RNA sequence: GCCCUGGGCGCUCAAGCGUGUUACCUAUACUCUACCGUCAGGGUUGAUAUGAUGCCCUGACGAGUAGGCAGGCGUGGAGGUCAGUGACGAAGCCUAGACCGUAAGGUCGGGUCGAACGGCCUCUAGUGCAGAUCUUGGUGGUAGUAGCAGCGAAACCACACCAAGGGGCUUGGC
RNA sequence: AUAUUGGCGAGAGACCGAUAGCGAACAGUACAGUGAUGGAAAGAUGAAAAGAACUUUGAAAAGAGAGUGAAAAAGUACGUGAAAUUGUUGAAAGGAAGGGCAUUUGAUCAGACAUGGUGUUUUGUGCCCUCUGCUCCUUGUGGGUAGGGGAUCUCGCAU
């Protein structure tokens, strides 16, 4: 059951847990509202769950119920979130009617964060950044450094300048 | 956030770590009874003890106020979406520059602070 | 060479462990926590015709 | 304003610190001659005109006598003459 | 600047390390022609090489000795450097030993590696 | 066996060196009495240097470069979020470029907007230095009409004489290749085109394989028909890049890391 | 009763002696506050707006040889997991660079390097060095000295002129 | 059916990794002892030698150019090159030095491609209005996807 699953994932090596240096157990599972592998937050430890995920620009409210635990292929249902923020919040609240306040609050927070993540569009609209990040390999760096020095040594710029000046002022004054 | 009061900023050093080259700087408690350091006589190097414990509310927080979190790929980076203010994405030293640009792009898209940006990159 | 290499295990305890392992496979969440990509299995436990 | 908090930062408690008008020292009276101890006009002699609501003192040189215009000044950086 | 300097190196020589170091120090910074003349005079015992680290005469006023064996190799290396500069077409008059170093070689006698560099002095500058 | 291999080759090298020295001494001694034989041997033995082994329009100049009929105004700016090093380099740019106007980057005026404003002000070229760390790494030059531009990488920037107010003389070397002479024309049209020889100031561009060395010197002649020179401060080397041929469109020669394997052709 | 007879520099209505009255400096001593941990108690759900092995409130305590208990850092190898990291550079090394922790150590910034290595739950041990007149290998003073212009060691090596108090810290000087 | 550290021939290791593992990964070899016996040190270049053609200074050591080579910061002393130690440049300081508390000066390193958020006003779009369709389960407070008509339109986006 949930208690057995919860305790096994907690104390028996949950596969998707991440241990931060601060001492917080994270959760990289895609179906979790919060990235922390605590109780009532990990989707595997709770039969009833709700989360917000997106594949295209549209945002979807993902939730699961014990009606589909026996059939993982149809475990999670989704509904278009009505990406109008004011309408979306009320739609989420209505869909999560009678659900735990924790789930409703976490779903609303996740939806708001995903909506405000649209800053990517703002940066995309404000494109034409000319810095053009470029990676330099150690092998490439070695070529320029040594070969540039060899070219400088072989060039003998002073002698060429002297020869050009002598040839120029011979009949240039 | 609460002020980050560092009880002991100076790095602790083993006794005689500089007098002899065969003694590593890593701290090691003196075991001899006659050792002055063990008796913490006045003027000796400070001995680490429970007193220097940092407070929980500011423990592990960098001066910028964001906790460090090692990130290996985009999947790890996406986990900090709900903790951008409290956590910051740190790229591992073994990440090739090829994936570093992609990781930085995703961090900027999600607004996750990067502790060591531009590493191995050139503009 | 005479160091201990094999560990004696009670037969009843061995059967208990096998039964527990078999039972654990019935929980999709437990199987998911094991790292298996069973997110798309039509049913759990997965039953197939003998013609396989 | 309308954006739901994307991260539940804890709200501050009800602070029981009501603002009160500054209780200036009795030595400071309107029309008193003031000596500036710091700033651009440090060491200049100034006349105390009016008290401002921002805890500063409205003062004037006057401007014609010494060039100090109407400016705000703190009571702690001023010596009040008799 | 490689375009204005020449180098000469001698490795695995059998000269005494301390004497070679003293000779190199006594000759560091001197002009090429002046350094060669000083070494030639030393071979004539008219001047002595000071021993300031690895150690009383009037020649030491400028505690001194005449390491002929080390001086021979030093002057040979100087001649090699001069030949290299001539091949590079540098002005021998302006040449001066800007760098000279002695390094302990693998071990018995104490061999050492000696390398020196000569650079042209900057002159003839005006608005 | 390591000992056997080391011992065998150690003796072999000594014998080879002895034979080489003896043969060289004998050849020199016999050539002293037969000077012509030395000449024949030298003719029969070429040093095979890398340089010797290299593997094989007036309208354009006027249209895509400045001319003496109108001095070129060059717009100077810096990439956004620039710091002290960029302004220090811009100081040298002012000291060396004829007519420069420095404008702070506005962070939002697109390249098209900057070009339009420059056209409104009758500017001739745009030069922008870019930085990543507290060091100059690349430089760019663009011409306003028709948008011919070049991008240059910057390396080995080093700060001894004090240049005078005189305009240094321009000299270019090793720009025979068609691509090279384009950069040579760019330099000849971006730097001052009116020499003032009095004052003995010279500015030189010297390409050897792919890097161009820019330096300034004072030159004084002597009766020996030779000219001495002294370093006049900064050291500079540049590497052409991206050869855009437009403002940002239709790149023609943009370099790729996969090149340089041939070891030759010195683009 | 006192005066002569039986720490240095220094002082004599003392800066000496006895007694009397006030001002002040501090120790890890004591009051309060800020933070780490131990203990004891208590709150906690028709589930928590962070793992009931979770989140908290209250009070005191915190020295230490032998010895006992508890919580952790690091390494060789193995089972599992990261559809992990990596020639667009893995390990190692260097680094008058920075971050994290009370620390074992981890992490990142820059240089050489080249092809394997790591985040986490367990199992496993030839698993962590400052010495044992310790083993192998390497290098210094002794010393360009004894010695046989040149060649060239060995013993030894925690460290380097004296007065008083105290075995070579206090007060001073050739 | 039982033993098996010798011999021949095979399948494997939660074993060790050139100071380990058999003393020997390149040895019962060099070497010492009249003798019975003792008994070592030593692995790796580079894809391939492509192993530095050639010029040039040196009786000789090897140097300087030059080039091969991904790299010679891989040159047969060759996969990588830290300490103890040694020489040069620079800074500092001077019958000693070493460490701790607090700070000045000198040198030097980090120090946001942050450039936002809110309400209002034009214009163009779509997942927006309307008409006409297709498609997945189950059946459900759904999802996916098309063809005609416009700026009632801020439902989102870009200006």
């Amino acid at each position: 059951s949930d208690e057995i699953v919860w305790q096994v994932i907690n104390q028996s090596f949950c596969s998707h847990r991440i241990k931060a240096p601060n001492g917080q157990n994270f959760c990289r599972n895609e179906y979790n509202v919060t990235g922390l592998c605590t109780r009532q937050s990990c989707p595997l430890a709770n039969s009833k769950y709700a989360t917000v995920k997106c594949d295209n620009g549209k945002l979807y409210l993902y939730m699961k119920t014990p009606e589909r635990a026996h059939t993982p292929a149809k475990l999670w249902e989704r509904i278009k979130l009505s990406k109008n923020y004011t309408k979306a919040l009320q739609q989420i609240d209505e869909h999560l009617l009678h659900w735990s306040k924790f789930f409703r609050h976490k779903c609303k927070q996740r939806f708001t964060k995903l909506t405000q993540v649209m800053i990517t569009e703002r940066r995309l609209a404000l494109r034409e950044e000319e810095r053009h990040y470029v990676g330099v390999a150690p092998k490439v760096k070695r070529r320029e450094q040594n070969r540039e020095r060899k070219a400088l040594v072989a060039a003998k710029i002073e002698k060429a300048i002297e020869k050009e000046l002598m040839d120029r002022l011979k009949s240039g004054a | 956030h609460p002020k980050i009061v560092k009880k002991h900023t100076k790095k602790f050093k083993r006794h005689h770590s500089d007098r002899y080259h065969r003694v590593a700087e890593n701290w090691r408690k003196q075991k001899g009874i006659d050792s002055v350091v063990r008796r913490r006589f006045r003027g000796n190097i400070s001995q680490p003890k429970i007193g220097y414990g940092s407070n929980k509310k500011t423990k592990f927080l960098s001066p910028s106020g964001h906790k460090t979190f090692l990130v290996a790929n985009v999947k790890d980076l996406e986990t900090l979406t709900m903790h951008t203010k409290t956590y910051a994405a740190e790229i591992a030293h073994n990440i090739s520059a090829k994936n570093r640009v992609v990781i930085l792009a995703r961090a900027k898209a999600l607004g996750i602070k990067v502790t060591n940006p531009k590493g191995r990159l050139a503009l | 060479t005479w160091r201990k290499w094999n560990v004696k295990v009670n037969h009843n305890e061995k059967r208990y462990a096998t039964a527990s392992a078999i039972a654990a496979t019935a929980v999709a969440s437990l199987v998911l926590a094991r790292g298996h990509r069973v997110e798309k299995i039509p049913e759990i436990p997965l039953v197939v015709s003998t013609d396989l | 304003p309308k954006w739901y908090p994307s991260e539940d930062v804890a709200a501050l408690k009800k602070t029981r610190k009501a603002a009160r008008p500054q209780k200036l020292r009795a030595s400071l009276v309107p029309g008193t001659v003031l000596i500036l101890l710091a700033g651009r006009f440090r060491g200049k002699r100034v006349v105390y005109l009016k008290h401002l609501e921002d805890n500063t003192l409205l003062i004037s040189g006057p401007f014609k006598v010494n060039g100090v215009p109407l400016r705000r000044v703190n009571a702690r950086y001023v010596i009040a003459t008799s | 600047n490689p375009a204005k300097s020449a180098s000469a190196r001698g490795s695995y020589l059998r000269v005494s390390f301390k004497n070679t170091r003293e000779t190199a120090q006594a000759i560091n910074g001197w002009e090429l022609t002046k350094a060669q003349k000083y070494l030639e005079q030393v071979l004539d015992h008219q001047r002595a090489i000071p021993f300031r680290r690895f150690n009383r005469t009037a020649q030491g006023k400028e505690k001194a000795r005449w390491p002929a064996k080390s001086v021979k190799f030093v002057q040979g290396l100087l001649q090699n450097a001069a030949a290299n500069a001539e091949a590079k077409g540098l002005d021998a008059t302006k040449l001066y030993v800007s760098h000279i170093q002695v390094n302990q070689a693998p071990k018995e006698s104490s061999p050492s590696h000696i390398e020196l560099v000569v650079t042209e002095k900057e002159e003839a500058v005006a608005k | 066996n390591k000992l056997k291999r080391q011992e065998i080759f150690a003796d072999i090298k000594h014998e080879k060196n002895k034979e080489r020295h003896t043969m060289r001494r004998k050849r020199a001694k016999e050539e002293r009495e037969n000077p012509e034989l030395r000449e024949q041997r030298l003719k029969e033995n070429v040093t095979q240097t890398i340089e010797n082994t290299r593997v094989y329009e007036d309208d354009l100049m006027r249209y895509f470069n400045s001319n003496s009929n109108e001095p070129p105004k060059i717009f100077l700016t810096t990439n956004v979020n620039a710091k002290k090093s960029a302004y220090e380099f811009a100081n040298i740019l002012i000291e060396i470029l004829p007519n420069v106007t420095f404008v702070k980057r506005k962070f939002g005026y697109k390249l098209k907007e900057i070009s339009d404003i420059c056209i409104k002000r009758n500017f001739t070229d745009i030069v922008i230095i870019n930085e990543d760390k507290k060091k100059v790494t690349g430089l760019t030059f663009i011409h306003l009409p028709e948008g011919p531009t070049f991008y240059f990488k910057l390396s080995s920037f080093v700060e001894h004489g004090r240049p005078t107010s005189h305009i240094p003389e321009l000299i270019l070397n090793n720009f025979q290749t068609r691509l090279g002479q384009t950069v040579g024309r760019l330099f000849q049209s971006i730097l001052p085109q009116n020499p003032d020889i009095e004052g003995r100031q010279v500015i030189t561009l010297h390409n050897q394989r792919d890097y161009i060395f820019f330096r300034r010197h004072r030159y004084v002649f002597k009766d020996n028909e030779r000219v001495g020179l002294q370093e006049l401060g900064p050291q500079f080397t540049l590497k052409l890049k991206r050869l855009q041929r437009g403002i940002k469109e239709e790149t023609e020669w943009e370099h790729k890391p996969e090149m340089d394997k041939e070891k030759k052709k010195f683009y």
